[PDB]
RNA sequence: GACAAUGGUAGGAGAGCGUUCUAAGGGCGUUGAAGCAUGAUCGUAAGGACAUGUGGAGCGCUUAGAAGUGAGAAUGCCGGUG
RNA sequence: UAACUUGGGAGUCAGAACAUGGGUGAUAAGGUCCGUGUUCGAAAGGGAAACAGCCCAGACCACCAGCUAAGGUCCCAAAAU
RNA sequence: ACCGAUAGUGAACCAGUACCGUGAGGGAAAGGUGAAAAGCACCCCGGAAGGGGAGUGAAAUAGAACCUGAAACCGUGUGCUUACAAGUAGUCAGAGCCCGUUAAUGGGUGAUGGCGUGCCUUUUGUAGAAUGAACCGGCGAGUUACGAUUUGAUGCAAGGUU
C-alpha cells in the first residue's frame, strides 16, 4: 500500500454524529433531548437505578 | 393548414415548419420522428378524428434533446423545523414540423 | 487546530441576497428578511405551479363557453356532445381552434349536436 | 410615546420631499453687475438705488 | 476555559431591573475575551495493537516491496569515510528511485553519514525497521547480513 | 473637459452641506458663486472655496476658459464622525455625533 | 407546450351595445350586462385585460322588481360619521335616480379590482328612451 | 424490462456537502495566489466551476488522518451604522 | 401481510375539537371526568365567506393534458338562467 | 496535525497602563506605507485645513492607524416605472418599453389578473394583541480523560493479552 492511497478496512470506520448543527441533520436545536424536563438539562438525569 | 397531435400525454396544435417542444422522445437529434396520433386537421379541408384521423401522420425533424431551465423546488412548514429543497430540470425534445400527412 | 469562521458565511448569505434581487427595500438588502422572503417565494412557487394548471383550464373553459354560445349551445352540452361523438380534443386545443379558425369550430359544434 | 416601527428609507425620504432651501431672491446690481439681494444694498459696490451707501 | 481566563469574579450587573440580559461574569463564553467552551486540552494520541499484528504489519510492508520489485540486496557497504557523493553514485549505479530505504544489519556510521544529506534517502537498521519508513520508500536496499537478521526476527 | 476640487473632513454634517449643494448643482459657475455668496448657511463659504479652487485648477492646470464653466457635479460624502457625549439628567450620558463631510465639486466646459 | 392566445390592447376590439331595461327584471338584466362588460361572451376573453364591450341601458325608469322589493328592498350607506346611516328603498331610488339603481346593481356584479372599476366605467344608463351616444353607433342587443 | 413505495413534529437509521490542520502523491502561481466584487454557469441538496475587475504572494487537487468544523434568534458579547 | 423473540438508540407522561355511550353540572358551558370512532396534534391540497379539530382527500419532481370527490353551475366565480 | 490581532496572555503596541473606586479591588481599547524614505522639489486655489497638477515609486488608485478593504448605512447619475389607490410586499399569468448574456426554448423593468396574515420560541391551538431580534459584521452551545456496555473492524484462538 502507498501513503497516498491509504484505505481503512471496509466497515471499520464511521463518522461521529454531531448534534446541534442545524435542522436538516435531524439533531439540530434540542439535539435529540426532546423538550424540557430534567433530562433536557446540561448534567441532568437521575442516578442509575 | 394545422393539425392536432397527441404526444407526451398532451396535445399540440402544429403547422408545418413550426418548432415544438414536447416530453422527451426516444430518438436522436437529427432523426425524423412521426406522430401517428392526429386528432384533427384544420384549414381548407377539415378532418375530425374520433378520436384519431385514420392514417393521418405528422413528420418532424429532431432538433434538440435538452433539459428545461432549473426549477428550485422549496417548501417548509413554519415553526416545525421542517423544509425541503430539491432541484429539477425537465427533459424535453425540440422538433420542427416538416409535413402534415 | 482552530477553524475560524472564515468565508463560508458571507458566500452563503450573499447567495440568498442575490436570490432576493428586485424585492422591496430591505428585502433585497438584509440577509434575514431576504431569506424569509425567498422561503416564502419557494413555497408560493411550489403552490402556484399547481394552481397554474387549474387557472389555464379555467381560461380555456371560459373561451369554449363563449364560442358555443355563439353557436346557440352551452359549454356543458357541447362537451357532452363531443364526448358522445368520440372526439378527444382537449379544452386548450378547442379554445385555440375557436379563436384561430371559426369554420373548424363550427364543424366540431355540428358533430357535437349530431351526437346529441 | 416612541416609534413603534423604525422608519424605512423610503418613508424617510418621502417625508424629506419638502425639506429643502430655495435660491435667494437675487438680481444683478445695475451699478457693478454683480448679484445682490433684491431690496438690499449691493455689498460688492456699496450702491443702492443708484447711490452709494 | 472560563475558570482559567483572568478576572471575571464579580457579577457584571444586578440580576434584574436594568433592561440588559442577565450575566454572571465578563469571562463567560459568549463574551468577547471570554473562556473557551471545551476546545483542545493536552493529551496523547498514541495507542497500541497486539504484537502479532505489529509483526504482521511489518511482514506485509516488506512483502509489498518484494512483490513490487522494490527490493535490492547488496553484498555489503564498504564505506571507510563518509562521502555523500560516493553514496549518490552507488545509488545511481544500482539504478535506484528517488525514495530509497537503506537497511544495514547494525548502526553503520559511515553509511548513515554518507546518505544523511540526500533528499529521499533514509537509513535504518534491521531492528529499526518500521511500517512508515518502509511504506514511504519506493525501494529498499538491504545488505545480505541485514536481510538475514530481518528474516530471523520475523 | 473637467476640473475637480475636494475639501475633505469638513466639520459640518452632510445633511446640512447637501442642502446647499442642491442649489448649485448643474448651474453656471458665476451663478453658482452668486448663489453661494447670497445664501445664508454655514456651509456656503466652505462650498464656495471648493468651487473657486475647482475653477482655479480649470484655469491653471487645464487652461480652460472659466467664464464658460458649469458646475457639472457637486456632492458631499460622509467623512469620519467625531464621537462625543452630553451629560443628561440622573447620571446618564447621551451620544453626540459631530459628523464631517467630504465635499466634491467638478466643473466642466461641456466639451 | 404553451400555446394559449392572450388578448392585448393591440388586438382588442370593443363594440357598443344598447339594451332596453323596459319590462326587464333588475337582477337578471344586471347579470347579463355584467357579463358583457367583462367580455365573458368573447372567445378571446383574457382575465388581465379588458376585452369587454360598452353597454348603454335605456328606459332604466321602467326596470321592474318582483315581490314587495319596491317598499322592502332597502339600500343602506354610511357617511363614516357616527350614526351616519342613510337608507332609501328600491322603489324610491327607482323613482328619483333609476340610473343609479341600475348602475349600482350592475357594478355590484363586477370584481372590486382596478380592472373591474375600469370595466364598470363602460356602462352608461339613462332613465328615458334616448341616449346621447349616437356617435358610437351602438347596436341593439337582445337579452338571453 | 416490469410495478411497488416515497406528507410528517419529538425521535431512530443512512448517505453526503463545506471549513482549518496533518501525511503522502501529483499540481498551480508576479505571464498574477488567497481574499473581495460582478455575471445570463453546473449539480437532486449542502454546494462546485468558469470569465472579468480588484488584489499582490501565496494556494488547489487526490487518498487517508485529525478537529476550537457550519448561527438567525440566547432582553446573547464586542464593533460599526441606522 | 404481517407477527413474535433478543439486543443498540429514543422521545412521550399539559393533549384539542367533532360524533356517539355515560357520570357530574342545570338532558348550562368552547365545562368537567371515563368508554368508542375520526381528525388535529405531526397534514399540505378542494369545500364550509374568513375558520387546527367539520366534509372530501393524504403533496417524490415536472406539464398551458384527462376523469372524478366533497361541494357546486344568474354575475362576483369554473360549470344548467 | 497549539493561536494568528474579537484569537493567543488581561497586555504582539510605553498594560496591570488609561480609566473606575475612600479603599481592598476592578480593569480596557489599540498590530500592517514601501524593496528602499526614494516620505510628494516646484506651480496653482485657500488664513489654514483640504485639494488640482508636477515629481518619487512597479504601484500614491501604497501619501502617514498609509496591505486587502465585505456588510449595515449615506450620496450622485440614470434604463424601466409610479399621483382613483387598500399593499407580510412575494408568487403564478402578462402586454408595453429598454437591453444583449457563461447563448441559454436570454437580461432589466412591470400596465393589469389569480393566489397569498413574516421568522423563531412555546403551545391543545399563535397573523397572533404570547416570547425574542433596530440593522450589519465578527464571536457565541454534547467536548476530553478514565471506566462500563453494545455494535462494526482486525489479529490470534482453547486460548487471548501484557
Ligand atoms: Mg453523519
Ligand atoms: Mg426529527
Ligand atoms: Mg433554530
Ligand atoms: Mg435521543
Ligand atoms: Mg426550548
Ligand atoms: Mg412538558
Ligand atoms: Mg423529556
Ligand atoms: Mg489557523
Ligand atoms: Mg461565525
Ligand atoms: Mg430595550
Ligand atoms: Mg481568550
Ligand atoms: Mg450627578
Ligand atoms: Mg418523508
Ligand atoms: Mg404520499
Ligand atoms: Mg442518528
Ligand atoms: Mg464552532
Ligand atoms: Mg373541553
Ligand atoms: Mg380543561
Ligand atoms: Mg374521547
Ligand atoms: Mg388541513
Ligand atoms: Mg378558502
Ligand atoms: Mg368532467
Ligand atoms: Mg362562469
Ligand atoms: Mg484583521
Ligand atoms: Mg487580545
Ligand atoms: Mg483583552
Ligand atoms: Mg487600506
Ligand atoms: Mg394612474
Ligand atoms: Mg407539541
Ligand atoms: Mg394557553
Ligand atoms: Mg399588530
Ligand atoms: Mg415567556
Ligand atoms: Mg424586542
Ligand atoms: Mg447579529
Ligand atoms: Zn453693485
Amino acid at each position: 500500500m502507498k501513503l497516498h492511497e491509504l484505505k481503512p478496512a471496509e466497515g471499520s470506520r464511521k463518522e461521529r454524529n454531531r448534534v446541534g448543527r442545524g435542522v436538516a441533520t435531524g439533531n439540530g436545536k434540542t439535539s435529540g433531548r426532546g423538550h424540557k424536563g430534567q433530562k433536557a438539562r446540561s448534567g441532568g438525569g437521575v442516578r442509575p437505578g | 393548414m394545422f393539425a392536432i397531435i397527441e404526444t407526451g400525454g398532451k396535445q399540440i396544435k402544429v403547422e408545418e415548419g413550426q418548432e415544438i417542444f414536447v416530453e422527451k422522445l426516444d430518438v436522436n437529434e437529427g432523426d425524423t420522428f412521426t406522430f401517428d396520433k392526429v386528432l384533427f386537421v384544420g384549414g381548407d379541408s377539415v378532418k375530425v378524428g374520433a378520436p384519431t384521423v385514420e392514417g393521418a401522420t405528422v413528420t418532424a425533424t429532431v432538433n434538440k434533446q435538452g433539459r428545461g431551465k432549473k426549477i428550485t423546488v422549496f417548501t417548509y412548514k413554519r415553526r416545525k423545523n421542517s423544509k425541503r429543497k430539491k432541484g429539477h430540470r425537465q427533459p424535453y425534445t425540440k422538433l420542427t414540423i416538416d409535413k402534415i400527412n | 487546530p482552530r477553524v475560524k469562521g472564515g468565508t463560508v458565511t458571507r458566500a452563503r448569505r450573499k447567495k440568498t441576497i442575490k436570490l432576493a434581487k428586485g424585492y422591496f427595500g430591505s428585502k433585497h438588502t438584509l440577509y434575514k428578511v431576504a431569506k424569509q422572503q425567498v422561503m416564502k417565494s419557494g413555497q408560493y412557487a411550489f403552490r402556484d405551479r399547481r394552481q397554474r394548471k387549474r387557472d389555464f383550464r379555467k381560461l380555456w373553459i371560459t373561451r369554449i363557453n363563449a364560442a358555443a354560445r355563439q353557436h346557440e349551445m352551452s359549454y356543458s352540452r357541447l362537451m357532452n356532445g363531443l364526448k358522445k361523438a368520440g372526439i378527444d380534443i382537449n379544452r386548450k386545443m378547442l379554445s385555440e381552434i375557436a379563436i384561430s379558425d371559426e369554420k373548424a369550430f363550427a364543424q366540431l359544434v355540428t358533430k357535437a349536436k349530431d351526437a346529441l | 410615546a416612541v416609534p413603534k416601527r423604525r422608519t424605512s428609507k423610503t418613508r424617510k425620504n418621502k417625508r424629506r420631499t419638502h425639506f429643502k432651501i430655495s435660491v435667494p431672491g437675487m438680481t444683478e446690481c445695475p451699478n457693478c453687475g454683480e448679484y445682490k439681494l433684491s431690496h438690499r444694498v449691493c455689498k460688492n459696490c456699496g450702491s443702492y438705488n443708484g447711490e452709494e451707501v | 476555559n472560563r475558570s482559567a481566563v483572568s478576572g471575571g469574579g464579580r457579577k457584571p450587573w444586578k440580576q434584574k431591573g436594568t433592561g440588559r440580559a442577565r450575566q454572571g461574569t465578563i469571562r463567560a463564553p459568549q463574551w468577547r475575551g471570554g473562556g473557551i467552551v471545551f476546545g483542545p486540552t493536552p493529551r496523547s494520541y498514541a495507542y497500541k495493537m497486539p504484537k502479532k499484528m505489529r509483526r504482521l504489519a511489518l511482514r506485509s510492508a516488506l512483502s509489498f516491496k518484494a512483490q513490487e520489485n522494490g527490493l535490492t540486496v547488496v553484498d555489503a557497504f564498504n564505506f571507510e569515510a563518509p562521502k555523500t557523493k560516493e553514496f549518490k553514485n552507488v545509488l545511481s549505479t544500482l539504478e535506484q528511485p528517488k525514495k530509497v530505504l537503506v537497511v544495514t544489519e547494525n548502526e553503520d556510521v559511515n553509511v548513515e553519514l554518507s546518505a544523511r544529506n540526500i533528499p529521499g534517502v533514509q537509513v535504518t537498521t534491521a531492528q529499526g525497521l518500521n511500517v512508515l519508513d518502509i511504506t514511504n520508500a519506493d525501494s529498499l536496499v538491504i545488505t545480505e547480513a541485514a536481510a538475514k537478521k530481518v528474516e530471523e526476527v520475523l | 473637459m473637467e476640473a475637480k476640487a475636494v475639501a475633505r473632513t469638513i466639520r459640518i454634517a452632510p445633511r446640512k452641506v447637501r442642502l446647499v449643494l442642491d442649489l448649485i448643482r448643474g448651474k453656471n459657475a458665476a451663478e453658482a458663486i452668486a448663489i453661494l455668496k447670497l445664501t445664508n448657511k454655514a456651509s456656503s463659504p466652505v462650498i464656495e472655496k471648493v468651487l473657486m479652487s475647482a475653477l482655479a485648477n480649470a484655469e491653471h492646470n487645464y487652461d480652460m476658459n472659466t467664464d464658460e464653466l458649469v458646475v457639472k457635479e457637486a456632492y458631499a460624502n460622509e467623512g469620519p464622525t467625531l464621537k462625543r457625549f452630553r451629560p443628561r439628567a440622573q447620571g446618564r450620558a447621551s451620544a453626540i455625533n459631530k459628523r464631517t463631510s467630504h465635499i466634491t465639486i467638478v466643473v466642466s466646459d461641456g466639451k | 407546450m404553451r400555446q394559449t392566445f392572450m388578448a392585448n390592447e393591440s388586438n382588442i376590439e370593443r363594440k357598443w351595445y344598447v339594451i332596453d331595461a323596459e319590462g326587464q327584471t333588475l337582477g337578471r338584466l344586471s347579470s347579463e350586462v355584467a357579463s358583457i362588460l367583462r367580455g365573458k361572451n368573447k372567445v378571446t376573453y383574457t382575465p388581465h385585460v379588458d376585452t369587454g364591450d360598452y353597454v348603454i341601458v335605456i328606459n332604466a325608469s321602467k326596470i321592474e322588481f318582483t315581490g314587495n322589493k319596491e317598499t322592502d328592498k332597502v339600500y343602506y350607506r354610511h357617511s363614516n360619521h357616527p350614526g351616519g346611516i342613510k337608507s332609501i328603498t328600491a322603489g324610491e331610488l327607482r323613482r328619483t335616480n333609476p340610473e343609479r339603481l341600475i348602475e349600482n346593481s350592475i357594478k355590484g356584479m363586477l370584481p372590486s379590482t382596478r380592472l373591474g372599476e375600469k370595466q364598470g366605467k363602460k356602462l352608461f344608463v339613462y332613465g328615458g328612451a334616448e341616449h346621447p351616444h349616437a356617435a358610437q353607433q351602438p347596436e341593439n342587443y337582445e337579452l338571453r
